[PDB]
């Protein structure tokens, strides 16, 4: 799961078009991620992960390591 | 009245609207442990729709109340008050109402653009994207069908507290500024009724789309 949270965290900056690290759990809602934004990275996670993933997941799991180790169990 | 929420809600839902962040803002005590450590844009953006808020909750009577947020972070209301808030680049808006004369209420504010690339494709069904198709020109219909599907969100959780997917709503805009959405899973309300169909509003201005929707007390 470390080897997909800094995965997650280089689409994280993509989207939110930043360059520092992300504290992994801290949720994105508090960096300015929203609900575009979200669905913005969703699609960016299906297409490196090559994996359906639904939206609902992404507030599910408000964190890169909620999100990371929930990700591996859609492996 | 030239305000946006106003022109597309009736008159007995008061709502109030900023399109920046005056100087001098600040949450209410209960309320700093939500921002305490989010950033400078989501801390303005928070402080100012709940200055908003408060504002047309004065008018319903309600004095100053923190507003909190529930489990999927829905705005806590106080008892009897129903409302929705929305915030994007240069808007910040709240309604509120009470549950005597209207049952639920959603808004939705985006920039009049068009969406990120991908977008489109995964929040509108495939029928969908063909009546966008049809629509006349000169507006974006495409952000206009994301911001309506928020809007019908915003009104569907607070009456049912059950998750409603972009592909769960099939959502029809008619250019003449009104909007239905079709709910396509079972519509169970916390009352009992079923929730089939809501009737929206919207409106383009001042380089925003906003987007409305008020269920009636039947
Ligand atoms: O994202 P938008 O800015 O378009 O709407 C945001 C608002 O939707 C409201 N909202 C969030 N989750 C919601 C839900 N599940 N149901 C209803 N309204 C909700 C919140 O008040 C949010 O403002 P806050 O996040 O500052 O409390
Ligand atoms: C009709 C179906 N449309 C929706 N379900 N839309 C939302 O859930 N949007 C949303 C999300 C999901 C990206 C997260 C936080 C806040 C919001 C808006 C309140
Ligand atoms: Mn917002
Ligand atoms: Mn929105």
């Amino acid at each position: 799961p470390g080897h997909l949270a800094s995965a997650i965290a280089d689409e994280i900056r993509a989207v939110l078009r930043s360059g520092d690290p992300i504290d992994h759990h801290r949720p994105l809602e508090t960096l300015g991620l929203d609900a575009l934004m979200g669905l913005e990275l969703r699609n960016r996670l299906e297409a490196s992960l090559g994996i359906t993933l639904p939206v609902a997941l992404v507030w599910a799991y408000p964190t890169i390591s909620d999100l990371a180790t929930a990700l591996c169990e859609r492996m | 009245t030239d305000q946006l929420i106003a022109s597309v809600v009736p008159e007995l839902l008061p709502s109030a609207e900023l399109y920046e962040d005056p100087p001098g803002l600040e949450p209410l005590p209960e309320e700093e442990p939500l921002i305490a450590k989010s950033v400078a844009k989501r801390r303005n953006e928070f402080i100012t729709v709940r200055y908003c808020a408060r504002q047309a909750l004065s008018v319903l009577g309600i004095p100053e109340v923190p507003i909190l947020k529930g489990d999927k972070g829905q705005p806590l209301w106080p008892d009897g008050i129903v409302g929705s808030m929305t915030h994007t680049e240069g808007f910040r808006g709240a309604v509120v109402g009470r549950t005597g004369e209207v049952r639920s209420v959603g808004i939705d504010a985006e920039p009049h653009d068009v969406l990120p690339n991908g977008v489109l494709k995964s929040i509108a069904l495939p029928v969908e994207r063909d009546e966008l198709d049809a629509l006349p020109a000169g507006t974006h219909w495409d952000r206009l069908l994301f911001c309506a599907k928020e809007t019908t969100y915003k009104a569907w959780f607070p009456l049912t507290a059950r998750w409603l997917g972009f592909e769960d709503a099939h959502i029809t805009i008619d250019p003449d500024g009104t909007f239905t959405s079709r709910i396509l899973v079972d519509g169970r309300a916390n009352d009992g009724t079923v929730l089939s169909a809501f009737d929206g509003r919207w409106i383009i201005d001042k380089g925003l789309i906003l987007t409305a929707i008020v269920v009636p007390k039947l």
